[PDB]
DNA sequence: AGGTGATGCTTTAGATTTTTCAC
DNA sequence: CAAAGTGAAAAATCTAAAGCATCACCT
């Protein structure tokens, strides 16, 4: 009560005062002032009437740095509805139950989206209780929440006005996001603050021209821990060595001396022309002295921005550790607090780190977002290395090393933070009014979400409640289904194996198919001409020229379509599809409609120029219960009680059971009862079900999203302009020119970078649970449609060439020598005097034109006269990325199916431009494995003939496993220790999953045979092991012999692995007697299968290397075709009679 | 309005099974004639032929010229449903939508009746050559079956010849290679055990071995086995069933391409 | 303590091989008149009543009546050991600890010994409820158990049709339908296969067909099995062995979906 | 000319049969005192013999000694072509690179050769240690083979102990524990169903059981194995052919720490 | 020495479950 | 009291559904 308000009330102030301690003064003079935000938290100041009230805080700089910050206070609310007609009495009773808690209580209407007569000009009324503090919030929600539950409770079964109320929601997003739209305050942009006394709220303003922006001050630190081998690093057990830090280009370095041998000067790190740091070195005779020293750096700093990846789990419960041995208070000193969910969110700071965006926003391979793979990848360089086992050694014996290791690290800290994350941020501030740390570790879906609310807001609709996952559903049978999806992502590759665009390959084309392009080639031109850049053909002057240029090449192809000439690797690539679809025929949530409520709908004529017959089909996975024996088990569950959650509480009754528990016991009895009892418990079939979607909406997505591509494609267009401005300008040399169009040139390719990752985005947000807008139709009909689309392309390429893989988005495929694939239209317009067109895109765009006009596109010209002006619209525009050398398709090991979703390849000089799907960009589980894929994936790129290339794949796999057919006698044991350690992480405790058996309870249970049940007592262990052979009749799963039994001495240790062993008789016991090559040689035997064997077997070649097998499903076919005696049709011995038909009998 | 009833359920129990693994849908057909069946495989190689004299069956009332296309499988499943010694009656209708077989017991109380939807489909039908053919054996049934049962798994290609000694089926594969020659029979009364040859040129082909092994599962439906064929001809391997009809089949020979020279 | 032996071997071996599967846990109440087997099955519908009396055994002794209780599936793996006419032989304790069970050969050379680790439950004592059978029938196991796999593969729900005349089983399948024809048997000399039927009123009950699959493998307890039912009610399967005792299967009739009208 | 006329069948197929889960490849040496078999098993913890001597054989033509190998599955799927009843005969060649075998049928008419491309192999051959053995169980293999794979059911590993008292063939399992008795024979007249051990002292010892089952399989050659063992020794399961030869398994000991805690 | 089916002994394809990746 | 997972791999292990090699009568 009180002592919680005096808790909160001190609380306040130690951070007010912790606050004022860094800058950031409390503006409480009247006047206006420039300002440039750079953050936002929520606190609680005092007001002008004694009340404990809560508000957040903006921060902002400006261009000199002028550090300031203001304090915005508004009631915080959330929107309820009820029945018509119980609208009054509840805000009256609401009103005098939540006095104290409630400042008003207002009636808001609010826009539906789903609800019948849908968007006839009825909105529904909502009540809006506006209140004081977050925390009364948390407790009238928790209030309520119980209340309407069993409120929607009896709503789904079938007074108190308490029970009337029937939705809470924006619950679970908290009061940030919905004052960020509130106010419409976006953050990171130059705005106009005004104070004008403590009775009148601080006015904000948004300044738009000023696009020019300075750079807040940064601190990179580089942590660098010496780690005993065998041990966890931890801050208990060592101490540090040194830091170093960026601010702004100019860097520092702190280096404690008390184990550091030698006192170190200033470093520079200039591997690249517009790459530059200069330091400054301070020494530290004690460790003491190092923090503080860096505290009082970071005193005068005034800092906002301190950045390293990995903080919140190795640097900042590592510092507080620190501290707490020498006793230095943090939370006094910065401030920085483990948050709820596991982090440090500064209240005064900015920390970011880039695994939150290397690793998941770069769409860059997963398994190589470290940072040297992160520096090769951008900067193109990558730094130095240390083996985090012998660096502490490596430390004593010489520190500069470390010194180079730490500065070079912290620069290119820096440099992929401004090359890229002040981009993101900037880019993620642009609309989104969200605080940077939960933009990057809050998904894109929930980035989707962000929008959805901020044009929501601009719609003025209701934020749809997020919904909860319902068990026990039922069909139109009523039959229990066990898990819902769609008919999935249709990823299928036709053929594979090695495709190296100089290396050639055989063609087997259709002229007729030829000719049928021929007749509409200059259709093809004009289409691409006045659709792609909007430019008539009256402006072209050599049309005339390429057209006969093409007829030339395109007979060159038609005269011998079965050839051997240089395959030409295009992909068939589509980003931005799914938005791109739902652009053309306006999809969205909830006008989602069946038919009974589309004739609810007023625009069922029968000139259906608005119902579009969209199909689709949905996978059932079920379980096979019927109706009548689910009653009678749930009879007998609610005949009698059941064993207690309580511990030792009542006998447990189902009416007063909460649902998950309930869904287990049904899903266990009707799992094991149907398991006696019907053969099986999942049940798949793909049903087919045909469902109509409205069109005359706010669409709010849909405009949403339309907006938001032609603003991609102008950002992307003066991206374009002003680099060749800033090109020029570099010819010219004029500073504050040069400079000012490096922030014009960064500010468009932040915005393009922004987009392209929101529309990797769209499409993400349905398939997820307690969202606004959960659907099971809408991904469904858009992959439906592009289902048709790659289906119509794979029908055409597979007249006109070789589709390689059907992906979703992209098509990669293989296009002859000679087909038309680019060409430029010299025009008299001046604005574009050459018009460059690619011919394949172009065909298939007037394809999926003519196949796909969407005539239904109806616009809300007059919202007065309600006019929906009905047009067509073509925007399905397909691009081919640049020419690719290589291309590599992997396939799997059974009969007639291959590997999905799993390929790579090359660029013309070979870089590693994309590579994804396999166990080298996965981590843990077997490492080795993933040598050899970097091994041969390095090898692939040379050769100029497939022969030799495959030779030199097998020279590589020959090297890596006569490595370990020859038990690596001459070679030392430590790498052979980091290749075979397999590790499987503990999820729960050794005790819990109990008579489970696996490899790593079984590692469990040894470890607790080893070293008592200490070791095993949690979950979280890294329970390292490998697999041991010489036990004959044991399950694999046994004999998972770990690798910490090598701490102990050879006495117990080898009593202990005679214990495992069961085999008292050896005497010596190396490492490598004690392998179990089985699992090894059949891992890397899948593994070579699915890489290399399989696809060069499907591509003709005799063998990869002789010391590998094949399953013998192919065997039987390539022995039977490298013979004469082939099979025979039955037309050419047997004469014919003629065809037959059967009819009802 | 059509009946059919037939003594000897057993054969139709085992011929109607041992037609299984090469079609799914058969083309069964019933005329004056009999009932007869020729179906043709899925992987476009081998064809089955059967017929069945009208006084094979006990009563044969065939009304119209009644083709009928159903699946196998189930037919098969519900066929196992009969006894050994059970008699068997087939009964359709000019208009109906369902086949109808009654199974009835020599104790006259084991009596069952099953009712089987009928199907449509379209398929084809391939004429039938008859000419002079180079050899025709008389070989024992479960001799040759049991041929085609161990030679299944010395290889998959199995050549054939046929000469004045008598006939010889010689197969091979990665493992090795085994042959099997046969003599002639002139020192044993019983003509079912006994084998016979004729000539009229060398013969020497070869066949799908592995399409054999899945047909040869007919073994005793006729005591004898008897062949004839000839080269780039039809094989007609064929299986007496007594009077009441007979079994035949045919099958896609291999043949040599030829090579530069 | 508890002793008990037998020169039978065959009886209780196929017993435990008829009751292995359908239930996994069951109690083993013994008392002075002997054990009873009630099993609260798994699949919560089809419910068992096993009898087992004491004046079969050659030897009976015990101190205490123990209502103690083990899986069946340890109980089939130790008496799969057992033959046919070996004599089986069983010693206990007062407490529950560990059981040893002897098998003696009739030639009176090979003996052995076996020990189990026993287990402690609790099931509440379920009451079998005796009442009078409208529709009762002796019917030969054999045949019994043929028409059970004949309808296994064909259909998942077997009507009942007890009549006058006998019973009749249809089924509605996928690939179709059928019926089987029951009736009395009165020329026939041997009794075992003989089918009485007691009626008093026809009993119409759809049921899974491999349920009672499960409970066929006790065929070979005797050639004819006891099978009783009346409206409204499960049925109860009777199966007789020399003067042993009786086994009552309590099945609940699964009626139909009623969802549609 | 590597010659072997022999009327059996059956035998030898069997016995060749009988190491299709224990010996992938071994090792032949066709000699003129005859052929004979010795290795590791697949892992390496037993020994196996067969041994066949010339004056078994018919007629047995060798003049030089050959150590060919082969496939035991490969030749094991080619030795399931002829009868039981077949007559066989085997020869090789000096450039014997594949195995020249004909089964003949006994009428004369049916006559089959086969061959198989054969590999080489090079497994140290070492010396068996002859000596007195304390302990032999010459009790029908039958039995034994029935007993071993009801207590591989339950148990795991075997003890074997033949003491004063008798023979003790104990299993501990994890679910239970089992042990057999048996001790001499003396009211059975016949003496291919007695059991005769001689007795020279008391033995506890351990051994493998799934081995022993693999051994096991190997009965229907003999009526009665012989069981011969001693002190700390792998056992000596002999099965005897017939009089054309012999055959050996040596099971190893299982090495149980005898030292306390 | 074969003809009807039991009866069991391998064999092979799903079934199921648990981490652990990609989206 | 809390917590953004679910299809896909891949195997371990647990299964049943058959394929096929011996037996209960009978001259
Ligand atoms: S498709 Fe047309 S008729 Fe149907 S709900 Fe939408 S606007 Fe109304």
């Amino acid at each position: 009560s009180s002592v919680s308000a005096l808790k909160r009330l001190e609380r306040s102030q130690w951070t007010d005062k912790m606050d004022l301690r860094f800058g950031f003064e409390r503006l409480k003079e009247p006047g206006e002032k420039t300002g440039w935000l750079i953050n936002m938290h929520p606190t609680e100041i005092l007001d002008e009437d004694k009340r404990l009230g809560s508000a957040v805080d903006y921060y902002f700089i400006q261009d000199d740095g002028s550090r300031f910050k203001v304090a915005l206070p508004y009631k915080p609310y959330f929107y309820i509805a009820t029945r018509k007609g119980c609208e009054r009495e509840v805000s009256s009773f609401l009103s005098k139950k939540f006095q104290g808690k409630i400042a008003k209580v207002e009636t808001v209407p609010k826009e539906d989206l789903d609800l019948p007569n849908h968007l006839v000009g009825l909105k529904r009324n909502y009540i809006r209780l506006s209140f004081h503090t977050v925390e009364d919030l948390v407790k009238v929600r928790k209030e309520i929440s119980p209340a309407v539950k069993k409120n929607r409770e009896q709503d789904h079964a079938s007074a108190d006005q308490l029970d009337n109320i029937v939705d809470m929601r924006e619950y679970d997003v908290p009061y940030h996001i919905r004052l960020s739209i509130d106010l419409k305050i976006h953050v990171a942009h130059w705005y106009n603050v005004r104070y004008r006394g403590n009775a009148f709220p601080v006015e904000i303003t948004r300044r738009d021209d000023l696009v020019e922006r300075p750079d807040p001050v940064v601190l990179a630190f580089a942590i660098a821990t010496t780690k005993l081998p065998l041990k966890f690093p931890d801050a208990e057990t060592d101490q540090i060595m040194m830091i170093s830090y960026m601010i702004d280009g100019q860097g520092y370095l702190i280096t404690n001396r008390e184990i550091v041998s030698e006192d170190i000067e200033d470093f520079e790190f200039t591997p690249k022309p517009e790459y530059e740091g200069p330091f400054c070195v301070f020494n530290e005779p004690d460790e003491a002295h190092l923090i503080q020293r860096w505290f009082e750096h970071v005193q005068e700093t005034k800092p906002t921005i301190m950045v390293t990846y990995n903080g919140d789990f190795f640097d900042w419960p590592f510092v507080e550790a620190r501290a707490a041995v020498h006793g230095l208070s943090m939370q006094q000193e910065i401030g920085f607090q483990k948050d709820s969910q596991g982090e440090y969110k500064a209240p005064q700071c900015i920390h970011m780190d880039c695994l939150r965006w290397v690793k998941r926003d770069s769409y860059l391979p997963v398994g190589s977002h470290n940072l040297k793979a992160a520096a090769k990848a951008k900067l193109g360089y990558d730094p130095v290395e240390l083996d985090p086992e012998d660096m502490c050694r490596m430390a004593t014996e010489q520190p500069q090393t470390l010194a180079t290791y730490s500065v070079s690290d912290a620069v290119a800290t820096y440099y992929l933070y401004m090359k890229y994350v002040h981009p993101f941020i900037f880019a993620l501030c642009t609309i989104i009014p969200m605080e940077p740390d939960e933009v990057l570790r809050k998904g894109s879906g929930t980035l989707c979400e962000a929008l959805l609310m901020v044009q929501a807001f601009h719609a003025n609709i209701i934020f749809p409640n997020k919904q909860e996952q319902e068990f026990n559903k039922l069909t139109d049978d009523g039959h229990v289904l066990d898990s819902e999806t769609y008919v999935g992502g249709h990823v299928e590759a036709l053929e594979s194996g090695v495709f190296r665009s100089d290396i050639p390959c055989r063609f087997r084309m259709n002229p007729a198919a030829f000719d049928f392009l021929l007749q509409r080639v200059e259709k093809t031109l004009r289409h691409a001409l006045e659709e792609e850049e909007k430019v008539p053909v009256e402006q072209v002057t050599n049309f005339e020229e390429v057209c006969d240029e093409i007829k030339s090449k395109l007979a060159s192809l038609k005269d011998v379509p079965s050839r051997i000439e240089c395959p030409l690797i295009y992909h068939l690539d589509v980003g931005a599809m799914y938005p791109n679809i739902i652009l053309t025929n306006r999809l969205q949530p909830s006008a989602m409609v069946d038919e009974a409520t589309c004739a609810a709908c007023d625009f069922n004529k029968p000139g259906a120029n608005c119902q579009r017959k969209m199909a689709w089909q949905w996978r059932g996975e079920f379980m096979p219960a019927s109706r009548s024996e689910y009653h009678r088990i749930q009879h007998q569950l609610e005949s009698e009680k059941f064993p207690p959650l309580f511990p030792e509480g009542p006998a447990r009754a189902f009416h007063e059971l909460s649902r998950e528990e309930q869904a287990k016991y049904e899903k266990r009895r009707l799992a094991d009862y149907c398991r006696k009892a019907y053969k099986k418990i999942h049940i798949t079939k793909v049903e087919e079900r045909l469902t109509t979607i409205c069109q005359r909406e706010n669409s709010f997505y849909v405009d949403t999203v339309r907006a938001f591509r032609d603003r991609r494609y102008e950002f992307k267009g003066l991206h374009k302009v002003w680099k060749k401005k800033l090109s020029a300008a570099v010819e010219v040399g004029d500073a504050a020119e040069v400079k000012r169009c490096k922030n014009m040139e960064v500010l468009y390719d932040s915005l393009q970078l922004a987009h392209k990752c929101i529309l990797n985005s769209f499409y993400g947000y349905v398939m997820r649970k307690g969202a606004r807008w959960y659907s099971m139709e809408m991904a469904g009909i858009v992959c439906f449609t592009g289902a048709n689309i790659i289906t119509q392309a794979r029908e055409l390429i597979e007249q006109i060439g070789r589709p390689l893989e059907l992906d979703t988005d992209g098509i990669w495929c293989v296009l002859p020598n000679s087909f038309p694939e680019n060409f430029v239209f010299k025009t008299t317009n001046v604005k574009k005097p050459k018009v460059t067109i690619s011919y394949p895109g172009a065909m298939l765009n007037i394809m999926v034109k003519e196949g796909f006009t969407n005539d239904q596109y109806q616009e809300l010209a007059e919202p007065s006269s309600l006019t929906y002006v009905t047009r067509s619209e073509n925007s399905i525009f397909f691009e081919v990325d640049g020419p690719y050398l290589a291309m590599i398709l992997p396939a799997s090991k059974e009969e007639g199916k291959k590997l999905k979703k799993r390929y790579a390849v090359f660029n013309e000089d070979g870089s590693l431009a994309e590579l994804k799907g396999f166990e080298v960009k996965r981590r843990g589980e077997l490492q080795l494995i993933k040598i050899f894929q970097s091994s041969v994936f390095e090898a692939f790129l040379k050769g100029s003939t497939l022969e030799e290339v495959y030779g030199s794949v097998a020279k590589v796999a020959d090297y890596w496993l006569d490595v370990l057919y020859s038990k690596a006698a001459n070679m030392p044991d430590s790498e052979l220790f980091e290749l075979i350690s397999e590790n499987r992480s503990m999820s729960r405790k050794l005790e819990d999953y109990g008579e489970q058996k696996s490899t790593s309870i079984s590692t469990a249970k040894r470890l607790a045979e080893f070293l008592g049940d200490q070791m095993v007592k949690d979950a979280g262990l890294s329970c390292r092991y490998i697999i041991s052979r010489k036990p004959e009749g044991s399950p694999v799963t046994e004999r998972a012999i770990p690798l910490a039994i090598f701490q102990a001495e050879p006495t117990v240790r080898k009593h202990f692995l005679r214990k495992w062993l069961k085999s008292s008789s050896l005497q010596d016991f190396d490492i490598r007697a004690i392998l179990d090559w089985d699992y090894y040689i059949e891992r890397l035997g899948s593994a070579i299968q699915k890489i290399i064997t399989i696809p060069a077997a499907l591509q003709q070649v005799k063998n990869p290397v002789p010391r590998v097998k094949h399953p013998d499903w192919l065997h039987k076919k390539l022995l039977e075709k490298n013979d004469v005696y082939k099979q025979k049709k039955i037309s050419e011995l047997f004469t014919l009679e003629g065809r037959r038909q059967v009819t009802m009998a | 309005m059509f009946e059919a009833r037939l003594v000897q359920g057993s054969i139709l129990k085992k011929v109607l099974e041992a037609l299984k693994d090469l079609i799914n849908e058969a083309c069964w057909d019933i005329s004056s004639s009999g009932v007869n069946l020729q179906s043709m495989d899925s992987s476009h190689v081998s064809l089955v032929q059967l017929t069945l004299r009208s006084e094979g069956f006990d009563t044969y009332r065939c009304d119209r010229n009644l083709a009928m296309g159903v699946n196998l499988t189930s037919m098969s499943k519900i066929l196992k449903c009969a006894g050994n010694e059970d008699i068997i009656t087939l009964r359709a209708e000019d208009n109906a939508d369902t086949l109808a077989l009654v199974f009835e017991a020599p104790n006259q109380e084991k009596v069952s009746d099953y009712e089987m939807k009928l199907m449509d489909l379209d398929v084809e039908q391939l004429g039938i050559p008859e000419q002079e053919y180079s050899c025709v054996v008389k070989m024992p049934s479960g001799e040759f079956a049991r041929i085609c049962r161990d030679l299944s798994h010395i290889g998959d290609a199995v050549v054939i010849s046929c000469a004045k000694d008598g006939v010889k089926f010689s197969a091979s594969g990665e493992l090795g290679n085994g042959n099997i020659k046969l003599s002639q029979t002139s020192n044993v009364d019983k003509e079912e055990e006994a084998v016979t040859i004729e000539m009229n040129e060398p013969v020497q082909l070869t066949f799908a071995l592995r399409y054999l092994n899945f047909f040869t599962k007919a073994t005793p439906l006729s005591s004898t086995v008897t062949l004839s064929m000839s080269a780039d001809v039809p094989l007609v391997v064929e299986y007496k069933i007594a009077d009441m009809g007979h079994l035949k089949y045919y099958l896609a020979p291999k043949i040599e391409d030829e090579e530069g020279s």
